[PDB]
């Protein structure tokens, strides 16, 4: 159950 | 007609492209087509430096050309997936690369990109299956490992870690002095080590691809205001981000633009991000001095005016090198002074980046040459959170006594003390202090609801909500979009925590974890023998691969547990089960530091040396609670341990950082805004001064 945003990488 | 001539062309152009000089191949490239037009490989070139330059539009149909003129040109289509894919047509991205598959299976590059789509998406084993491939078809090659060892490290999957680090950090070493662009990403440097010399370098290598994006509008340099006359006495403040709305970064800071000093302050937000809806982009709106969607504005050209157009003179980088970001901007110097903050924890090793924003603890002078931009230093921490505003339930807490336990069964809402005075027998442990309720009637009809898995009760009018079920009872309060509005209970027993254990937790993402810190926690619940480590399945087929390693560790499973991932407000109100959080040393927890420190869960760290691995340690300090930074392994696990067997200390310790988090400045966000403003004007001084960026050091 669920996801958050987060902080991630770009490329 | 003359395809000899048209072929010499192309040659001199594949030179020009060598010695870095795009505009000069670009210029040959072009005229081998006008001499040729159904040249195949020119068409290609051509389209692979427009890509570059970042002119997609065009680059795309001149790889549209190439593949019509040559059909089985695979290299053509895996390139044009990428245009594809950088143009947000994810769909014909993955299109083309499978037809590049196709037409030739033994064509590694493309099922590389293939991979690389997955992991965008998400899907890890894929992306792993796909890289893994790739590098049985082509075993030298960078970006394919680089990536799956990314993938690897998402997952923890260990397999061959340190001679994968060595391999990692002698390809970069290689691309580098190669001046090739290097396939380690800026923000994953962090992860690896690697010399922070070489970690600058990434930065810088990626800050140059914004040039060559911006060089091809050739601007004329921006002419920068040089008083506040025009501003009225006010600095001008611009911030931009693509994360106002729901996204960490809005959690720590949409307090903020609210905060600033009118007076002597006009805060202009830039968004680089279409408004998701959410209370956060709301109130950032709302409270800016002006508001600014960018992501309207594709052409950095006109981005940038806009921006200049406002007369910022200090704009605020929320971005780094993450997702969303749009340097370009920055690349563009549309303001005299440019500063990064609290969005990325890195150098942007770039030119056009002045300051980054931080602090003595995080980046001390020691370590300066880490970064290419001078250090601004907030004088406490430079890390904040809104926590204070979004959650200010958990300001205070009571528990329930079923046998005294401060994180057994708790409970907050902002009506709890209300609550309390309806009851009769409430005893009240001294430190504020924590009530306690007795097992009455009461207490067993809630704690029934919580083992019947009822989503909520009424207890003389008041309700009182599973924290389990938030979302059910309003899905505002559960992102931390509201604050709840109803009383709720938090059990070790929701999540299958042990009633009479230590609980150690780490709530960061799994790839904050490396096999040395597992070997600490390892260690540390050895010695602690009636304890077990609480983690998130974030990613979930992470878990078993922990799990693999604790038990080569000795680790029975039932030491480490498991839980899912959670919304904003059940995963920070959760916190106040823990006894202690067992902090990453690898890479800190960030937000997820804060979110831990406002539960009251003391947290203990060991500081590294780039900045990503000492924000735990900064937060600790500026909150007063020196005696949970190691300065070694060693000095992690006592500390642990410590506070693992001596209840006492324990509770003495979490005692402090319960009072703390209120008194010290951390989650102070008007004194942080306050702060942050005195040292806007100390580097607007200096450039009004006349001078050139230097390190503010106050
Ligand atoms: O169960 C969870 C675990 C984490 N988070 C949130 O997920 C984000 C963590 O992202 P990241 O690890 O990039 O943050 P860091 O701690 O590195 O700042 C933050 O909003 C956390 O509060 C959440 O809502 N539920
Ligand atoms: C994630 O995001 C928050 C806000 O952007 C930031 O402060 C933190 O440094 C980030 N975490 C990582 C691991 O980059």
């Amino acid at each position: 159950p669920v996801s958050v945003p987060y902080s991630s990488a770009q490329s | 007609s003359c395809p000899t001539h048209a072929d010499s062309l192309n040659n001199l152009a594949n030179i020009k492209r060598e010695q870095g000089n795009i505009e000069e191949a670009v210029r040959l490239y072009r005229k081998a087509l006008e001499v040729f037009p159904e040249f195949a490989a020119a068409h290609s070139n051509l389209a692979s430096v427009l890509q570059q330059q970042g002119k997609l539009q065009e680059a795309l149909m001149h790889y549209k050309e190439a593949i019509r003129i040559s059909p089985t040109f695979a290299d053509a289509y895996s390139n044009m997936g990428n245009t594809l894919k950088e143009m947000q047509d994810v769909q014909g991205a993955l299109q083309c690369y499978t037809r590049a598959i196709q037409i030739n299976p033994a064509f590694a590059d493309a099922h590389s990109n293939l991979a690389s789509i997955h992991k965008d998406s998400g899907n890890i084993p894929e992306a792993i299956a796909s890289y893994r491939t790739a590098l049985k078809l082509k075993p030298d090659f960078p970006d394919a490992y680089c990536n799956l060892a990314h993938c690897l490290q998402i997952v923890c999957d260990w397999t061959d870690y340190d001679e994968r680090m060595k391999k990692l950090v002698s390809i970069v070493a290689d691309q580098l002095e190669k001046n090739r662009l290097p396939s380690v990403h800026p923000h994953h440097s962090m992860l690896y080590p690697l010399s922070h010399g070489f970690r600058k370098a990434i930065a810088e290598r990626h800050g140059n691809l914004c040039l060559d994006k911006i060089n091809v509008l050739h601007k004329p340099p921006y002419e920068h205001p040089k008083d506040l006359k025009l501003s009225d006495g006010r600095l001008r403040v611009g911030y931009v981000s693509s994360d106002f709305g729901n996204h960490p970064t809005s959690h720590l800071m949409q307090s903020i633009p609210g905060m600033h000093n009118p007076d002597k302050f006009e805060v202009f937000c830039y968004a680089l991000s279409p408004d998701d809806g959410t209370n956060f982009r709301v109130k950032v709106m709302a409270e800016a001095n002006h508001f600014i969607d960018l992501s309207q504005i594709p052409c950095n050209g006109k981005a940038a005016d806009r921006i200049h157009q406002d007369g910022i003179h200090i704009l605020v980088n929320m971005n780094g090198y993450t997702k969303g970001a749009r340097n370009e901007l920055f690349a563009l110097r549309p303001a005299p002074i440019q500063a990064m903050w609290l969005g990325y924890p890195g150098t942007s090793g770039a030119l056009f980046m002045d300051y980054i924003i931080t602090d003595q603890e995080t980046s001390p002078a020691e370590v300066a040459e880490q970064y290419s931009e001078k250090l601004a230093y907030m004088p406490h921490t430079f890390f904040i959170g809104d926590h204070a505003n979004m959650f200010p339930h958990l300001k205070k807490k009571a528990v329930i006594d079923f046998k005294i336990y401060d994180n057994r069964i708790v409970l907050n809402g902002i009506d709890l003390k209300a609550f309390l005075d309806s009851l009769p027998d409430v005893k009240i442990v001294k430190m504020l202090n924590m009530p306690v309720i007795p097992m009455n009637t009461i207490a067993e009809a809630v704690i029934e609801m919580i083992n019947r898995g009822q989503i909520q009760i009424t207890i003389n009018g008041f309700s009182i909500s599973n924290g389990l079920a938030t979302t059910q009872i309003n899905n505002k309060a559960a992102t931390g979009e509201e604050v709840p509005r109803t009383i709720i209970v938090t059990t070790r027993s929701q999540y299958g925590l042990p009633e009479d254990a230590i609980v150690y937790c780490n709530f960061n993402q799994l790839y904050k974890i490396d096999p040395s810190t597992l070997q600490m926690w390892a260690n540390i619940l050895k010695r602690v023998p009636n304890s077990v480590l609480w983690l998130l399945r974030f990613p979930a087929v992470g878990e078993p691969n922990i799990q693999q390693y604790a038990q080569n560790m000795g680790l029975p499973q039932n030491r480490i547990i498991f839980s899912p991932v959670a919304p904003k407000e059940e995963h920070v109100r959760r916190g106040q089960l823990a006894d202690v959080c067992l902090d990453t040393p690898l890479c800190n927890g960030h937000t997820t530091g804060m979110d831990v420190l406002w539960a009251g869960t003391p947290m203990v760290t060991m500081p590294g040396e780039t900045l990503a691995s000492r924000v735990a340690a900064s937060q600790l300090t500026c909150l007063g609670c020196l005696e949970l930074i190691a300065k070694n392994r060693q000095e992690y696990e006592d500390i642990a341990v410590k506070l693992g067997t001596d209840l006492e200390y324990l509770k003495k310790v979490r005692g402090k950082v319960w009072k703390q988090r209120i008194s010290s400045p951390l989650f102070n966000t008007k004194q942080y805004t306050m702060e942050l403003e005195r040292l806007y004007l100390q580097m607007w001084e200096h450039y009004a001064a006349g001078n050139k960026p230097d390190h503010m050091i106050k």
